[PDB]
RNA sequence: AUGAUCAGGUAGAUAGGUUUGGAGUGGAAGUGUAGCGAUACAUGGAGCGGACAAAUACUAAUCGAUCGAGGACUUAACC
RNA sequence: GUAUGAGUAGCGAAAGAAGGGUGAGAAUCCCUUCCACCGAAUAUCUAAGGUUUCCUGAGGAAGGCUCGUCCGCUCAGGGUU
RNA sequence: CCGAUAGUGAACCAGUACCGUGAGGGAAAGGUGAAAAGCACCCCGGAAGGGGAGUGAAACAGUUCCUGAAACCGUGUGCCUA
RNA sequence: UUAAGUUAGAAAGGGCGCACGGUGGAUGCCUUGGCACUAGGAGCCGAAGAAGGACGGGACUAACACCGAUAUGCUUUGGG
């Protein structure tokens, strides 16, 4: 229950192969021409589905 | 159903209170899950309301918080979530089945990246 | 679980204070080393 | 002439939880760059975020460069110094903690 | 467990609601009658009814974005 | 001085919810309503001990097992008849 | 004879901070520049921190500030690798 | 077209070489402080209150140094 020798650099490395984060599912809202979440209210001009929340 | 990280006594606390916030204020803003549950808890108080016999009104009143809305001058006196709920917010969906609120869905809270939504009956 | 230090002014001087010091040739010679020494506090 | 940069000198964000940020905007254009600082729920990214607005401005302004043609040349972390702190654990020893900084730093040219 | 698998995304019954049911419990509230009263009887297999069944677009699956081929050479048979 | 274990164990008994306010920034600060817990105590005094931790106006580097616009933390003035 | 792990424990507010009821034990910590001339002014930011401008022989001398090795952490790429 | 055969290429990530940074404080140079001695001097202070301290004194004063309610100092004799 306690490392018997060290982990190298090449190990480490290829253990955090698969511990980056993905990438935000976004598009461009029709009224702002600005970026927001897919199924979201967009926050900058506040709609939604093309009406005003 | 699902639990809401919190025991039966507590969840049940929890769905009263948020069901009547939106009776009060017809918009409030939460959690996704705990916005989903209490959807369906909003829509079967007000078909009771929507029934408006008095053993409805009684079973109702056994669910709703004892708030004050608003003081009127009727003489001023107060009226109670149960009296708008019998009141003003079933009367206005007469003509309408099913589906008495939506959720539009907002992004993550700073402090611990909760999902939010906001809820409003309409 | 008490502890073993349980403070006191009057057992605290009592004991380990000037006078006390002072009135045994053993207490003089514990003040000169700690003069001696250079140190800020003596006995207290 | 063609490239404007900007840093941020310790920080007190740990480098290992910035660079898992850094390594999805490099080699995109700031305005979708922004973006994807904007709507990534970490608690590194209004740091970043900051640090690209800055070199976008002082590129605008110090050398006269053109917004809409912009590109995040490069972008890294760097360690900073450390704070060393203690933690109180069982049985009367103490622990170490590490309170690490960091310097960002992230170049913006024309494409 | 999370990925994954499967059923769907208005070319819609995927989930919630609504309307009918069903299991389950067992005779609701209000009013009336009998009794001094606890209580009993009627209206009435009544009322309630998570997860089960069938209908029904009322609410949410809107809008968009990303990935993904033009197919090496040699020989052998009609060619 | 700096690594590996590793973004791993842990974050120290407990019920919170929404609406307003402040603010560059709010699950965490202020106000309101509802809910909940102790109640021979988790209430009120008072010795020992501590020694300014008390109050007001500013502050957010470090301390606070998260955040903080807040604090028994930082700065400056007060306060014990 | 030493030259900042050396030489007194102490080259710096050292028998100090801290530890112990007490007697007692007992550290770490030097260097901008010749001269503060210690960065007016503009820009991003709440600030910190930066990019210009300026002083200076030097700012890759900007308040652990002469020099700045190794461990350690990264970015880019020439050859190889399921 | 089909059949049989042969060989390229690839990188989610990694290895080696090189270039450029960050952290860290070694090495070089320097001296404010020490160590060991030589020649000379001096080898005691106190009831006329000692050695050592506490509390105070500044326009602003937390600390060092100086001073003592005559308190960041008073009188006099010389130097400058
Ligand atoms: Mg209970
Ligand atoms: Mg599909
Ligand atoms: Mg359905
Ligand atoms: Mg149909
Ligand atoms: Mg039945
Ligand atoms: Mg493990
Ligand atoms: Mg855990
Ligand atoms: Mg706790
Ligand atoms: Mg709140
Ligand atoms: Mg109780
Ligand atoms: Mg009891
Ligand atoms: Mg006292
Ligand atoms: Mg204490
Ligand atoms: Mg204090
Ligand atoms: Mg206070
Ligand atoms: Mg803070
Ligand atoms: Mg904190
Ligand atoms: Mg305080
Ligand atoms: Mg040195
Ligand atoms: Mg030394
Ligand atoms: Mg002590
Ligand atoms: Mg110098
Ligand atoms: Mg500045
Ligand atoms: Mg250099
Ligand atoms: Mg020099
Ligand atoms: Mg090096
Ligand atoms: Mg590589
Ligand atoms: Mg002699
Ligand atoms: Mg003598
Ligand atoms: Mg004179
Ligand atoms: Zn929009």
């Amino acid at each position: 229950a306690v490392p018997f020798r060290r982990t190298s650099k090449a190990k480490k490395r290829k253990r955090r192969t698969h511990v980056k984060l993905q990438l935000p599912g976004m598009n461009e809202c029709s009224n702002c021409g600005e970026y927001r979440l897919s199924h979201h209210v967009c926050p900058e001009c506040g709609q939604y589905d093309g009406k005003d929340v | 159903y699902r639990k809401l990280g919190r025991t039966s006594s507590q969840r049940k606390a929890l769905l009263r209170d948020l069901a009547t916030d939106l009776i009060v204020h017809e918009r409030i803003e939460t959690t996704e899950a705990r916005a989903k549950e209490i959807r369906k808890v909003v829509e079967k108080l007000i078909t009771s309301g929507k029934k408006g016999d008095l053993h409805a009104r009684r079973q109702a009143a056994a669910f709703i918080r004892h708030e004050v809305v608003e003081v009127v001058q009727v003489k001023n006196r107060p009226v109670y979530a149960l009296q708008k709920l019998f009141d003003d917010v079933a009367p206005r969906y007469a003509e309408r089945q099913g589906g008495y609120t939506r959720i539009l869905k907002k992004g993550p809270r700073r402090g611990d990246g909760a999902p939010m939504v906001i809820i409003e009956l309409v | 679980m008490k502890r073993t230090y349980q403070p006191s002014k009057r057992k605290r001087k009592k004991v380990h204070g000037f006078r006390t010091r002072m009135s045994t040739k053993n207490g003089r010679r514990v003040l000169a080393s700690r003069r001696r020494k250079g140190r800020k506090v003596l006995s207290a | 002439v063609t490239s404007a940069k900007a840093v941020a000198k310790t920080v007190r964000i740990a480098p290992r939880k910035a660079r898992i940020v850094i390594d999805l905007i490099r080699g995109k254009q700031v305005g979708e760059a922004i973006a994807i600082l904007k709507y990534t729920p970490r608690s590194a990214s209004p740091i970043i975020e900051k640090v690209l607005k800055s070199a976008i401005a002082n590129a605008e302004h110090n050398y006269d460069l053109d917004i809409n043609n912009l590109v995040v040349e490069e972008a890294f972390v760097d360690e900073g110094p450390t704070l060393k702190r203690f933690r109180p654990r069982a049985q009367g020893r103490a622990s170490a903690i590490n309170k690490r900084t960091s310097h960002i730093t992230v170049v913006v040219s024309e494409v």
